[PDB]
């Protein structure tokens, strides 16, 4: 009937620019993955917003900036 | 959809949003016609008319009954205009409740979609460019200019969510039959949301220009069925 | 009172050799589009007959 | 000092007023020295920035 | 304080004693490189503060 | 004269240049419109650039090189000086570097395109497509830099006109009572002012981010390209209301001196002027609604550009009030004004059309823009400046110009040119975009019928030609015989003609009293007024 | 021009008593100004390959 | 009598005669954008035609002086409303120069009045250290509130008519002038970040850049203040080369104190 699923409003960034909210996401996912880990399914809905809504060089370039630690971002929580 | 050869209005509305646009272009120009009605009219009545009267009345210069006037009617009609144009602005963010996520990004010759939602079981985003296809290479009935190689399946009646940008040169995004245009910066992204309501092609254009190929960058899109779409989303 | 008929035969005497020294340049033009000629024209209309692009509203696409 | 001096000078000097200073000969020469030739040679290279000839 | 960061730029000068601690991405363009020499930061700079030794690992 | 520091012989070239690079300005667009007369690449071979670069080419001419030294310099430096009662400007030693940077404007432009790359940046310099990654050889280099000679011309020539009206008036003429040309220009005055230096910044970052590589701009290091979308359009829309202040000035006195009556509300007709220029500051981001602003600044500004049509209704329906009652004569400039009053205005309601952030989401970039820009540019600001070079050409060349040949020039501008732009609104309407080469198949329609048009106005253009040479050579032979007409007021109906040739110019102001030509000293006594 | 606020003398062409026809000096000022961007359409197909 | 009125001009505004340095400073402003645009593409291979540039231009700036100043206290057409005419002409051209800030102004408040995703969420970023305003950049403040009590110390000493304190008065706010280009010169030479140091990079030695190109001009004002009132050029009640020098510097206070807040307070 109705498969299809993806992130709904995200009131904190209703505007059309939608940058930080891929942004933060990488960021929201990548905090919690290091600080609070007990499960990951409250984990992964910042894994699987991020997916969406952001270019395919772009995470190969937050995932690059990360590895040489030049991510411009607060990278590391604890 | 597709331009028509000698033609005067909008292409055929297959969103919502863009059924917005067609009450308020015709709401806009119900109000214009007023006016240059009245500009038509009052000025063949004084090329004609006055311009046979020797005796000019030269003692009627203030007028204080006919100034405040004409400096309320300005304000009058763009009262009464401007509330169908405030309630399209706040009912066309309508991010509320969306269904899909498709990508449209802009490398200055061609444009770059992926299917990042993982609805597909393969688990995998589907990328794919869609470059013109030249006039050497050009299939004998394609649309020069308008129709590109690779396309691009939409379902129906779904609350589809774009996300627009760049990674190089600054050039939109813009479908007029479904009344999407935004700029694909390079820095940033925009979105859009269009749900479609009728199966069918359409072919827009890329309007900002990008350089040398701006000419050679269409925007193909089909809208088919949600079991038609999944059809080819489990292939590629 | 001879010269309203000259302002008139100037107007329409500079709209003929306008279009007249249009030709000339044409003329001298680079060759046209492929995809122009009545016959590209006509099959790319069954392609849209197919596919429903203008349902109210014309998609004849042809000007040869 | 040399106010009242230059103005019996400048005033009725029958010259142009880029000419009525006593310290005006040396200025001049060597200026049209200099304007003799920053006026050609940014424009005596733009053949030569035509046929792609750069340094 | 101008004596206490004057012998500050003698640390940095001296030895970075691993490397530098590799940049990011905006600190440090070098698209169409300049005119005036070969690849010449400003009028003006010394290498206390303005090293920019490249990292392509 | 070369270097002669006269206001009156400065403007005399400021016009010299503004018909050369009015045909090199329509040159350009004859060859633009020439590439959409059919699909593929006709006359250009195959080349989509030296296409970026004639629209460059072409629409900096027109906007920067045309209606900018003739409104401002080729009647400003003629008219503000005389009118007002100057003998001649206030700052008469930098009225000569005014005029004399614009052929060095132009020469930082020509080799702008015979240089190997060509500057295919559009009108709008976009800084990623005009950065070195994108154009890399020295052809943007001087077309920002011939941008920069004009905008510093056209800025101390308003410092120019600031310290002429406010103390070099006569002994009555106090604040209140001035010609509305003087009102246009000091209007105008404090827009130079305030958005050139604006604009002079919005240039010199793109430069440093081009050979300095300093990344106001770049991605790669966090500088938009948005922040150029805001910076020079606070720039762009003061300067589309700088050609159109004293184009509001010249047809305030044409239609109040061949209709034999003062303007109607003329102290009302002041305060809606710089009410147009204060208010066009405030509205500058309507061109770019869809670039990704905010719900409510997008709601802000469809609310705001639409009260620019509060002052400019009180300016047109003004002159159609000083009209009403008075005579009518039907000569050349008043030809010209009162189809200013019919094509400006429909370029007026395009303008309301766009001015909605949930309007322009459909419209922007496509040729319905065009044909909007130019129904207030070709015919809102040529339709002035044709209505004021043969409002004050005898007078100041001392020569009529074969008033019957001056009819048939009106009307080959007049419908071959509404059949360029009108159609212009079809092609836009179903999204055809800018600024392209070649187009969609189903967009060939109207732009075969708007290239049969580009011939005829500029059929008009080379009629124009003769008759500034009927009017240099044999132009005194016009006024002795019935080739021209004279007195550009008839008398009245009870004046006799024998007492008319006694007191023959019933002016309001002092450019027709003066002889023609005027003096080379017009003004060597104080005059009074009231 | 600094005096002789004549009839011909406040241009800086020179009408009458030209030893050449005016019409020489008068249309070649406006078509040498109307065939300037036909040498920007020459030296820029010429070294991009078109003719 | 009318013997003599006959013999001179009948209105105040001054009558200049055609000098050519009009179309000298044109074609040095040719020279300088044309030869600016080369040098950075090739085509001549050294640096030195816009040295050139800045050469032939600022000597076009003193001779375009010299005949000012063969008009000013030499020929002398200046009355009260044409002495009234350049003091409303340069008081209306600080309003462009005053703009211009908001050209670069408004640069700052668009990076960090919203964050960006290419720099970090703080504003400076991380990589990037600015110096704190109790620093070194706190004597660029005081230097010019003293420097804006004696551009006033010694404005009303000239008119007051003793040459002790008008002579002597300029040469100390001259060198307080060429000893703020050598503290803005420090941070030229000693602080981390540079021209090409991202978005942050870019407008600090913009808005602080044109800020050190105007005091090249000042000071080079106040190098004709002082050799003018030695030749005793300049006057006590007519005096337009010394008045639009201490209108220079006393918006300059306003407009400085407006540069400390939002570059150092709110830039940190
Ligand atoms: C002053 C402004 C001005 C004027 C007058 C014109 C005049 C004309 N313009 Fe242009 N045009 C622009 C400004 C102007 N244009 C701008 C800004 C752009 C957009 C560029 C960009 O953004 O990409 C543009 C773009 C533009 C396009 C491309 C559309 C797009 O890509 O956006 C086309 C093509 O049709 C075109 C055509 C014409 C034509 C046929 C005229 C005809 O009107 C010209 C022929 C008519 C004449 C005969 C009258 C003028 C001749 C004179 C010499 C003036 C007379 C004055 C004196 C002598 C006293 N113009
Ligand atoms: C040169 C003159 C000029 C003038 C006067 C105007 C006047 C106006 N312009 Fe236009 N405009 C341009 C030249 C001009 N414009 C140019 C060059 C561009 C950009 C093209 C480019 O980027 O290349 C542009 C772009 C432009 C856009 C951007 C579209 C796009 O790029 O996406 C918009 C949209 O808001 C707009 C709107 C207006 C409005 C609302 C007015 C209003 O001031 C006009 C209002 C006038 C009237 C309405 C008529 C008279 C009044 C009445 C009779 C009474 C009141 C009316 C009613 C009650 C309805 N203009
Ligand atoms: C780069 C620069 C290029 C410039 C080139 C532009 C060329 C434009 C030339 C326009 C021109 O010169 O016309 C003005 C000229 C003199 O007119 P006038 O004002 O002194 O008054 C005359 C009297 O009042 C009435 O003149 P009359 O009525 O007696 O003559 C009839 C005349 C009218 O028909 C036309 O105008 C169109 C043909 O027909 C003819 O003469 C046909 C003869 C073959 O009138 C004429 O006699 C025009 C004759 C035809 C010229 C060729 C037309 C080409 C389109
Ligand atoms: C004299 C010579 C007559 C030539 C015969 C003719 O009618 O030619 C039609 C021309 C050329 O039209 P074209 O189809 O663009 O021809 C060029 C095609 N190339 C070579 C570029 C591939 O097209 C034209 O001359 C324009 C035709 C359309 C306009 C018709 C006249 C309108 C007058 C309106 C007056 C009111
Ligand atoms: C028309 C002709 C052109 C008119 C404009 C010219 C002005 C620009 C000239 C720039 C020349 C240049 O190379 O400037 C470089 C300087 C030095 O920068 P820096 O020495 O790298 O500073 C970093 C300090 N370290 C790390 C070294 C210790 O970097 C700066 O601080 C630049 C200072 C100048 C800022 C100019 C702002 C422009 C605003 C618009 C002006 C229009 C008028
Ligand atoms: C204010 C003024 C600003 C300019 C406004 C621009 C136009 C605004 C839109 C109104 C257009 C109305 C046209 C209606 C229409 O569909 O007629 C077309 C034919 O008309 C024609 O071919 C002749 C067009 C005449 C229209 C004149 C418009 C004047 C403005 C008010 C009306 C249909 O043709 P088609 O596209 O179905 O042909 C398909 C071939 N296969
Ligand atoms: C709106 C679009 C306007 C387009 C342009 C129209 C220009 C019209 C100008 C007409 C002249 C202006 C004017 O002041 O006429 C006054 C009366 O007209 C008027 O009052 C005009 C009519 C105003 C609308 C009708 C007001 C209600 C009248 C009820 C009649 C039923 C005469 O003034 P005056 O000669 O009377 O002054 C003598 C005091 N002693
Ligand atoms: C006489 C025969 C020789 C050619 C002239 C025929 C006169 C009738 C009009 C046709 C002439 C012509 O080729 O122009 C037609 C358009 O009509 C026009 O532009 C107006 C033509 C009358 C002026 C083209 O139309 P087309 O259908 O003949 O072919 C066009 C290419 N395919
Ligand atoms: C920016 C340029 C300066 C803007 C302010 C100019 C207006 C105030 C200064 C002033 O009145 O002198 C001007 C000369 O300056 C100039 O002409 C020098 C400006 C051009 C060279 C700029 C060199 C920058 C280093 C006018 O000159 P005037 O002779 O017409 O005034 C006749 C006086 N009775
Ligand atoms: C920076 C770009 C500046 C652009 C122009 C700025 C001009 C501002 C001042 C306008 C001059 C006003 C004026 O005429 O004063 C006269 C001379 O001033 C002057 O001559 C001022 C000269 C300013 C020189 C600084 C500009 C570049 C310096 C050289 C490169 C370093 C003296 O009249 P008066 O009142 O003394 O007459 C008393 C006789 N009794
Ligand atoms: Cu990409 Cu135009
Ligand atoms: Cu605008």
């Amino acid at each position: 009937n109705s498969p299809l699923h993806t992130v709904g409003f995200d009131a904190r960034f209703p505007q059309q620019n939608q940058t930080k909210h891929c942004w933060q996401s990488y960021v929201d996912y990548h905090k919690c993955v290091n600080m609070k880990g007990e499960d990951f399914a409250p984990c992964k809905v910042f894994w699987k917003t991020y997916n969406a809504l952001c270019p395919l060089d772009w995470i190969e370039k937050w995932d690059d900036q990360r590895e040489k630690g030049i991510f411009a971002g607060d990278i590391n929580s604890d | 959809d597709v331009p028509t050869p000698y033609a005067c209005y909008f292409q055929d509305s297959a969103t919502p949003n863009q059924e917005g646009i067609l009450e308020l272009h015709d709401n806009i120009m119900f109000y214009l016609l007023v006016i240059l009605g009245l500009v038509s009219w009052m000025l063949y009545t004084i090329v004609m008319t006055y311009s046979k009267n020797p005796i000019a009345y030269k003692y009627i210069k203030h007028g204080q009954t006919i100034e405040v006037i004409w400096t309320i009617f300005p304000a009058v009609i763009l009262l009464i205009i401007a509330f169908p144009s405030f309630i399209l602005l706040y009912l066309c963010d309508e991010v509320i409740s969306p269904a899909m996520t498709i990508k449209a990004i802009g490398y200055q010759w061609y444009w770059k979609y992926e299917y990042s939602d993982f609805i597909n079981d393969s688990g995998e985003t589907v990328e794919f460019e869609s470059y013109v296809i030249p006039d050497e290479l050009l299939e004998e009935g394609q649309l020069r200019l308008l129709d590109t190689d690779t396309s691009m399946v939409v379902p129906v009646d779904t609350h589809i969510r774009f996300v627009v940008t760049a990674a190089d040169v600054i050039h939109d995004f813009a479908i007029p039959s479904l009344g999407i245009k935004v700029d694909a910066t390079p820095g940033r992204l925009n979105q859009v949301s269009a749900l479609i309501q009728r199966e069918g092609v359409f072919y827009g254009a890329c309007s900002e220009l990008c350089g040398t190929g701006h000419a050679n960058m269409p925007i193909k899109i089909e809208a088919v069925s949600l079991p038609k779409f999944l059809e080819w989303l489990n292939e590629q | 009172k001879g010269d309203s008929s000259f302002i008139a035969k100037g107007v329409a005497a500079g709209l003929l050799f306008s279009v007249g020294l249009f030709a000339v340049v044409r003329m001298a033009g680079g060759q046209d589009a492929k995809t122009m000629n009545k016959e590209w024209q006509l099959k790319s209309d069954e392609y849209l007959k197919s596919k429903n692009a203008n349902p109210w509203g014309g998609y004849s696409q042809v000007q040869s | 000092n040399k106010v009242i001096q230059l103005q019996k000078i400048f005033q009725s000097s029958t010259k142009p007023l880029w000419w009525r200073h006593p310290r005006s000969a040396l200025y001049l020469y060597p200026f049209y020295a200099i304007f003799a030739v920053a006026v050609v040679t940014p424009l005596l290279y733009i053949p030569n920035a035509i046929r792609g000839i750069k340094a | 304080v101008e004596k206490e960061h004057a012998e500050h730029r003698e640390h940095l000068k001296h030895v970075p004693d691993s490397e530098w601690p590799r940049d990011y991405e905006f600190m440090n363009i070098r698209s169409k490189p300049f005119f005036w020499g070969d690849g010449d930061k400003t009028l003006f700079w010394n290498p206390v503060v303005n090293r920019h030794i490249e990292h392509d690992d | 004269w070369l270097y002669s520091t006269n206001a009156k012989d400065i403007a005399v070239l400021y016009f010299m240049l503004a018909i050369f690079s009015g045909m090199a300005g329509t040159a350009m667009s004859l060859i633009i419109r020439l590439e959409l007369a059919a699909p593929g690449s006709q006359y250009l071979h195959g080349n989509s650039q030296l296409f970026n670069v004639l629209v460059v080419g072409h629409a900096v001419l027109m906007i920067f090189f045309l209606v900018m030294p003739a409104l401002i310099g080729g009647f400003g430096n003629y008219l503000l000086p005389l009118m007002i009662g100057a003998t001649d400007t206030a700052f008469p030693r930098i009225n000569n570097i005014a005029f004399w940077v614009l052929p060095m404007g132009l020469v930082c432009l020509v080799t702008s395109t015979l240089v190997e790359s060509g500057a295919g940046t559009g009108w709008t310099v976009y800084p990623p497509l005009s950065s070195i990654q994108a154009h890399s050889g020295p052809s943007v280099d001087l077309a920002i830099f011939a941008l920069h000679l004009t905008s510093i011309s056209s800025l101390l020539g308003a410092i120019n006109f600031i310290v002429t009206t406010l103390n070099m008036r006569t002994n009555g003429m106090t604040m209140h009572k001035l010609p509305l040309f003087v009102w246009s220009i000091f209007i105008t005055a404090f827009l130079l002012l305030l958005s050139l230096p604006v604009l002079s910044a919005g240039i010199t970052m793109l430069l440093l981010d081009r050979n300095f590589n300093t990344s106001f701009f770049e991605v790669s290091g966090g500088g938009d390209p948005i922040l150029y979308e805001h910076l020079f359009w606070f720039f762009g829309h003061p300067e589309v209301y700088i050609l159109i202040i004293p184009g509001f000035g010249i047809i305030s006195h044409v239609v109040s001196t061949y209709s034999k009556k003062p303007v109607f509300g003329e102290i009302s007709m002041v305060y809606a002027m710089a009410s147009i220029g204060l208010l066009g500051f405030l509205v500058w981001s309507h061109h770019m609604y869809i670039v990704g602003l905010d719900a409510d600044t997008r709601a802000y500004f469809t609310s705001a550009t639409m009260i620019i049509a509060i002052p400019t209704g009180i300016k047109i329906f003004s002159w159609l009030a000083t009209i009403h009652g008075g005579s009518i004569r039907l000569a050349t400039p008043m030809l010209y004004a009162i189809a200013f009053l019919f094509l400006f205005t429909m370029g007026g309601l395009t303008g309301v059309a766009l001015a909605n952030a949930s309007l322009d989401v459909a419209f922007h970039d496509t040729y319905y823009v065009v044909g909007h820009f130019h129904y207030v540019l070709s015919m809102g600001a040529i339709f002035s400046l044709f209505a004021g070079y043969y409002y004050w050409s005898p007078q100041i060349l001392g020569l009529n110009y074969n008033e019957k040949l001056a009819q048939i020039q009106f009307w080959l501008i007049f419908i071959g040119a509404n059949v360029i732009f009108f159609p212009m609104h079809f092609l836009g309407i179903n999204g055809m975009p800018r600024r392209i080469p070649d187009y969609p198949d189903a967009f060939a329609g109207w732009n075969y019928v708007a290239s049969i048009g580009s011939f005829i106005a500029t059929l008009s253009l080379f009629l124009f030609i003769y008759i500034l040479y009927d009017q240099l050579v044999n132009g005194l032979n016009n006024k002795v015989n019935n080739k021209s007409v004279i007195y550009n007021k008839a008398p009245d109906f009870v004046e006799s003609n024998t007492i008319f040739n006694l007191n023959t110019v019933k002016s309001s102001s002092i450019e027709f009293l003066l002889t023609s030509p005027p003096a080379v000293h017009s003004f060597n006594t104080p005059a009074v007024q009231s | 021009v600094h005096f002789k606020d004549g009839v011909y003398e406040n241009i800086p062409f020179k009408v009458k008593g030209r030893k050449t026809p005016y019409a020489l000096s008068h249309f070649g000022f406006f078509a040498i100004g109307f065939a300037v961007p036909f040498v920007a359409c020459y030296v820029q197909l010429k070294k991009s390959g078109a003719f | 009598t009318h013997l003599e009125r006959s013999r001179h001009q009948q209105h105040p505004f001054h009558m200049v005669m055609p000098s050519p340095w009009p179309i000298v400073v044109s074609f040095a402003l040719l020279s300088l954008a044309l030869s600016t645009a080369l040098t950075m593409h090739g085509y001549i291979g050294n640096m030195n035609m816009v040295y050139l540039a800045l050469f032939v231009l600022l000597t076009s700036s003193i001779l375009w002086f010299r005949d000012i100043v063969a008009e000013a206290t030499y020929l002398g057409d200046h009355t009260m409303a044409v002495r009234k005419g350049i003091n409303l002409g340069f008081l209306m051209f600080v309003l462009s120069e005053v703009l211009i800030f908001a050209g670069l102004f408004w640069a700052y408040f668009h990076s960090a009045m919203s964050p960006d995703v290419t720099l970090g969420a703080c504003w400076p970023p991380v990589g990037i250290e600015a110096v704190q305003p109790t620093e070194l950049p706190l004597l660029n403040t005081i230097i010019l509130l003293s420097s804006g009590a004696t551009v006033t110390y010694s404005h009303h000493a000239l008119i007051a008519g003793n040459r002790n304190k008008a002579l002597s008065g300029l040469l100390i706010t001259f060198w307080l002038i060429v000893i703020f280009v050598t503290c803005q010169y420090i941070e030229y030479t000693n602080a981390a970040f540079t021209i090409s140091d991202g978005v942050y990079g870019s407008v600090f030695y913009a808005g602080t850049g044109l800020h050190f190109l105007h005091m090249v001009m000042l000071a080079a004002m106040l190098g004709v203040n002082y050799w003018r009132m030695r030749n005793y050029h300049l006057t006590a009640g007519h005096h337009v080369g010394y008045e639009t020098t201490i209108i220079y510097t006393h918006v300059l206070d306003v407009i400085w104190l407006f540069l400390y807040v939002v570059f150092y307070w709110w830039g940190v």
